[PDB]
């Protein structure tokens, strides 16, 4: 382990504190510098034109603490690039080319407090890109493509204190991301897809509502001003909520469009109860064929289509049976322990609807 | 004065790895029992461990989120102690993983969603599980056991596993929770959210059609444009069928006004035009005949 | 024409100038208001949530003067979408998730004397789609995923004072692009892939050299330095202009990567004449039958092919004959008349190099 | 003392929208003879005529670019006077746009390039022109005709249109033109430019064989390898060749070392390997007999 002190010719490489320093920042860099000691604890590559991270540009650093790519070119990162560093806490890759997250990237990665993708054109993250590190204390998703993350790896980050996905295109939340995840001080969703926001114990901390002589803080800080949100009941708990106005505005339903969403008031945030538009009045198919079942019900929000087989509770995805999103059923192999009447229920915020469909073999 | 008696006892649990668990032990004397919750031979203490006293004051409920095993796994015990007696009550808890789960075990089919009700009204929490055996149904507000008793009152569990509070007060809102019970152990459904808000009550007028569909004489080969509007509160959607055959998909369901044109029909039927709203369903008759 | 003065619901809207006054900016709009006097001339909607330009929106506007859309979300914008203001000097789509330039996109602006596209995700522009503005004192591209641009309808607009294209992914820029192009001050390369750079009499002027004791103002700006340059004698004349170290990088050749564009002496920027590799010695083939010619030469720079029939002068794309880029030489109908000896010549801005080959139909 | 004399006049040009024309008139005469062009009866004037003066002193060159039709058609007048004397010399200028060019007018296949010289080496401006009849090509350098006269000197023009300029001055460097010419018009290549640099003079070692191909004996069904290594300044491209058939392609050509792997081959045939310079080519031969 003993030996000289490497510097890039270009850089600067600074002893002064025990942490051995490689300074890289603006010098005009193409590519990571073949030489650099590899004690190096504060790396910053920052403010350069590299437009590719070899494997063997970051290997073999052992101290590495933070590493700065910040500001580059950079469109790929060959897989495994960063293995090699278990003691890296922050990486910035932020202002760069990265159109994909793959999962292989950052798969060494463990100890990482801070991952920057921010001001990236990211349109995708694999699915286990996040499973190698649960330690992050900061994801800043800021400024891309994004239109949904790996929420179930993001809830498996306990210590995570901000997630910063604004400016981005994501569709929803998931309602159980938050749940069992704690210290999380900040959230921005501006600038976004977002229709709806699932209620939560800390959304219920975003608010400052006291009486008169008290103050009550916030330890929660939420931002969802920047979406096209659909204002009904589902939002009704976000309504109630006391806090500063962003000027988010309703996009749907066209009633509410263009209204501010704090000035409405609570009773004009309206769902409506599930309506059975379509049905099969009665179907004959005998034993052992493709049968097709048809029930579709509108309302706001669209309601959840579930079935009810005869005298039974519920049928789903299973190997007699299965059910799809725009509400048809498909018995692959129909028996006459199906003969009888089958019933189509339609559930909503506001309420539920049934009808029936008679089914013979 | 009165040394203390138990009310009501828990009973032995079985539940999953992150689930949850209730045990459910109130007493009566004089002065108030003091309940008391231990593992071992000391009181229960832990981040997951939390304890919930009834609104009658008479016992508390012992809440276990999430399950932990084998940490949690233990027997506890129910002590009611007051000025002249001290008494207790047992039960055991067992956490089987997730890989442990044998099939059987109460799943939880259709659990409850949010649902907003205005005051004075009918709320219907749904829920649907199965399991071998059947499972048992019980419900859960605010970590305490709902009370389904059929002696005379609001709330009613129904023969699905829904339940239903007619007449919403303002202290019906809050966190229910479906619990699905039999000899193979006990599951929790995810928890909703039910939000209770002040009525506005609205004219509701059924659908009545404003332009009834106009019987139609066209010889074969020809095309027609045949007028059907609807109104009402609120305003139906409108649809053409052929029979049993629907002519506009769910998709496009033009609410105030569906034109039916058609296209060189050169056999006779009648056409019925549809108006459908959550008030109920009206249905009127274009006759179309061919020469 | 006279009429009262409207004002959109959350704007707000000033008189105080002769020219109508709209400004909507920072005002949380999901769209375009329906409701704007078609007499404003300064429109402000910057800051705002927008995601789509409806035709509606900006039409019949015909004293529109200053147009801002900045720091939106719109991806799309209805074609024909500006072509009623027919008085619009400037337009600023800056900060916007816009893929790409249509055709009909900017078809209807003529006076415009800034296009202001910067910090968009733009991969292409159509080929016509600057044909509609050949005004355009200013066009700022920059940051942005661009391979290459119109360049002929580009320097179809004289009046263009600065082009900025930095931070794209440009190739190159053709050579007799800036010929025409009069009265401009500054153009922006930084951050982009340029191999190389034509010579240019504004490039001649874009440097500072005096001697001691006298100043000299540029009177071009130009700021390449983002590239990864291949330095041979075809930037030579550029390393001998006296400019300011922007800390530009030599890419290529292998000798000279990593060097300092400016550190390397002029002796050391080398480029090497035609070598021919491949050849086909001889070829017998009938009359009216597809034939080939193989002709392959390397060098640096990768040298240029062409052809010589017996005892001719070149040949060309023609209905007896076909060239290609790689070298390949098909004549679709053969003749007795193409019977002799056919010369290839490789052509380097180093030298030349011939061989022969023979065919006899 | 001597009234003027014209010792070159120029003659009647035609050319495209777009494109140049020069007007050459240089005179001799005591005093020196004062040129003037004239459109009209007026000196000529406009931001696209530039007149050029000869290094001699003897006359100056009319440049008109780009051309303007029809603004610049028109008659043109040189004037060489002096004190004792005034005489007059007259040329038409016709332009046709782009599309009434006729086929035939001469057009240039291929122009010059950028070229960088070492001085006093041998730089070449390469070009080409066809048309009906063929057009003759004349070259000019920073505006000024370039002297291709076969009088003993440096500058001489090829059989091909390329112009050629050997032990290459400083003051060689500059703009180059290639100019076809018949009687259809005229027509000017795009300008190249010719860069000078100072001589550095280096060692240049043809190809030799570091490791020639060795001949090798494999029974049928094997596979060998064959080393071969070539070198010298430059280092030679290595390249594989069976009879005429080239066993690498143009694009991944090893510079220093090539070695041929064999697969499977049951016949016999001579393989040859090949190392190619700018300083020339050499060529070895490897045997592979099958048994
Ligand atoms: C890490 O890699 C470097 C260069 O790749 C090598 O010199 C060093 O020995 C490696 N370290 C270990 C522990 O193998
Ligand atoms: C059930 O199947 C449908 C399509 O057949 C699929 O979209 C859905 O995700 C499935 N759900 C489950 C819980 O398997
Ligand atoms: C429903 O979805 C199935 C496939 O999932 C498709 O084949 C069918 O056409 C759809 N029907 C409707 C009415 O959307
Ligand atoms: C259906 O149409 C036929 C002829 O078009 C008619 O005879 C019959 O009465 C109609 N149906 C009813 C219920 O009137
Ligand atoms: C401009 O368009 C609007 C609506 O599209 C119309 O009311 C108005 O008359 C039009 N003005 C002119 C001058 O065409
Ligand atoms: C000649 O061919 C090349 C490719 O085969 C093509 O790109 C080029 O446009 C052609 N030239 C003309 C004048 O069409
Ligand atoms: C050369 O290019 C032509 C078309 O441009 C193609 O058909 C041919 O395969 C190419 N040959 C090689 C060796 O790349
Ligand atoms: C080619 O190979 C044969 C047999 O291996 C040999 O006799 C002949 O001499 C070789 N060719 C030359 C030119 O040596
Ligand atoms: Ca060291
Ligand atoms: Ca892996
Ligand atoms: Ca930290
Ligand atoms: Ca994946
Ligand atoms: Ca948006
Ligand atoms: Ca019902
Ligand atoms: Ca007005
Ligand atoms: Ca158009
Ligand atoms: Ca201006
Ligand atoms: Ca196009
Ligand atoms: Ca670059
Ligand atoms: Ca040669
Ligand atoms: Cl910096
Ligand atoms: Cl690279
Ligand atoms: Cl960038
Ligand atoms: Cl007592
Ligand atoms: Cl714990
Ligand atoms: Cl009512
Ligand atoms: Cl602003
Ligand atoms: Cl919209
Ligand atoms: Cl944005
Ligand atoms: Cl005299
Ligand atoms: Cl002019
Ligand atoms: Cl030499
Ligand atoms: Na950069
Ligand atoms: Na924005």
């Amino acid at each position: 382990p003993g030996d000289p002190q490497i510097c890039p010719k270009r850089c600067v490489c600074q002893i002064l504190s025990p942490n051995l320093a490689t300074l890289c920042a603006k010098k005009g860099l193409l590519f990571v510098p073949p030489n650099i000691d590899r004690r190096t604890v504060e790396l910053r590559l920052a403010d350069n034109f590299v437009t590719n991270i070899k494997r063997k540009d970051f290997a073999n650093m052992t101290s590495l603490v933070d590493l700065t790519l910040s500001r580059n070119t950079i469109s790929f990162i060959t897989p495994h690039a960063f293995a090699d560093l278990r003691n890296l806490r922050a990486l910035h890759l932020n202002s760069n080319r990265l159109t994909k997250i793959t999962n292989d990237m950052f798969s060494g990665l463990s100890n990482l407090h801070h991952l920057i993708l921010n001001n990236n054109q990211l349109t995708l993250i694999s699915s286990t890109a996040f499973d190698d590190v649960f330690a992050l204390e900061e994801l800043d998703l800021s400024y891309n493509n994004l239109e949904t993350i790996p929420w179930d790896a993001v809830e498996k980050m306990v210590s995570l204190h901000t997630l910063s996905l604004d400016h981005n295109m994501i569709d929803n939340i998931p309602k159980g991301t938050f749940s069992h995840l704690h210290k999380m001080t900040r959230l921005d969703v501006t600038s976004n897809k977002l229709q709806k926001l699932p209620p939560d114990p800390l959304f219920q901390r975003a608010q400052v509502l006291a009486t008169s002589g008290i103050i009550s803080p916030s330890t929660f800080a939420l931002s969802f001003g920047g979406n096209p949100l659909h204002c009904n009941c589902e939002l009704l708990w976000l309504r109630r909520l006391s806090r500063e106005d962003d000027l988010e505005t309703c996009a749907s339903p066209p009633l509410l469009t263009g209204r501010y969403f704090w000035s409405i008031p609570e009773e004009e945030f309206l769902c409506e109860p599930p309506l059975i538009t379509r049905h099969t009045h009665e179907m004959r198919v005998l034993e052992g064929q493709r049968a097709t079942l048809r029930c579709k019900a509108r309302g706001d929000p669209e309601p959840a289509i579930h079935w009810i087989s005869p005298e039974g509770k519920l049928i789903s995805n299973a190997t007699r049976s299965l059910v799809y999103d725009n509400g048809t059923l498909d018995i692959l192999i129909t028996t006459v322990k199906d003969t009888g009447a089958f019933t189509c229920i339609a559930s909503n915020p506001a309420g539920e609807a049934t009808q029936i469909v008679d089914l013979h073999i | 004065e009165t040394p203390p008696r138990f009310t009501r006892t828990p009973v032995d649990q079985t539940g999953v790895s992150g689930g949850v668990a209730s045990f459910i032990c109130q007493a009566t004397g004089d002065p108030r029992p003091k309940i008391v919750w231990n593992k071992k031979g000391k009181k229960v203490s832990n981040q997951r461990f939390e304890v919930i006293e009834f609104d009658d004051g008479s016992g508390s409920v012992l809440r276990i989120q999430p399950l932990r095993t084998p940490r949690d796994e233990a027997i506890y015990e129910c002590v009611a102690s007051n000025n002249v007696g001290e008494i207790s009550v047992s039960t055991r808890l067992t956490v089987l993983r997730e890989d442990q789960i044998p099939r059987g075990f109460p799943t939880i089919d259709m659990g409850p969603q949010l649902k907003v009700v205005e005051r004075t009204r009918t709320a219907t929490m749904l829920c649907a599980a199965s399991g071998n055996p059947d499972p048992e149904i019980t419900w859960f507000k605010d970590f305490l056991p709902v009370d389904t008793s059929n002696n005379n009152g609001r709330i009613k569990q129904l023969r699905s596993g829904a339940l239903q509070i007619e007449q919403s007060e303002e202290s019906d809102q809050g966190k229910y929770e479906c619990v699905a019970t039999n000899s193979a152990g006990t599951r929790y459904s995810a928890p909703a959210n039910l939000y209770v808000r002040e009525l506005r009550e609205v004219r509701r007028v059924p659908p009545r059609f404003s332009i009834p569909p106009t019987n139609h004489e066209i010889m074969p080969g020809g095309s027609v444009n045949i007028t059907c509007v609807a109104v009402g509160s609120p305003m139906p959607y409108v649809k053409w069928m052929l029979g049993a055959e629907d002519l506009t998909p769910e998709d496009d369901m033009p609410i105030g006004r569906n034109v039916l044109e058609l296209n060189d029909v050169r056999q006779s039927a009648n056409y019925t035009c549809v108006a459908m709203s959550t008030l109920g369903v009206i249905e009127a008759i274009a006759q179309i005949t061919v020469k």
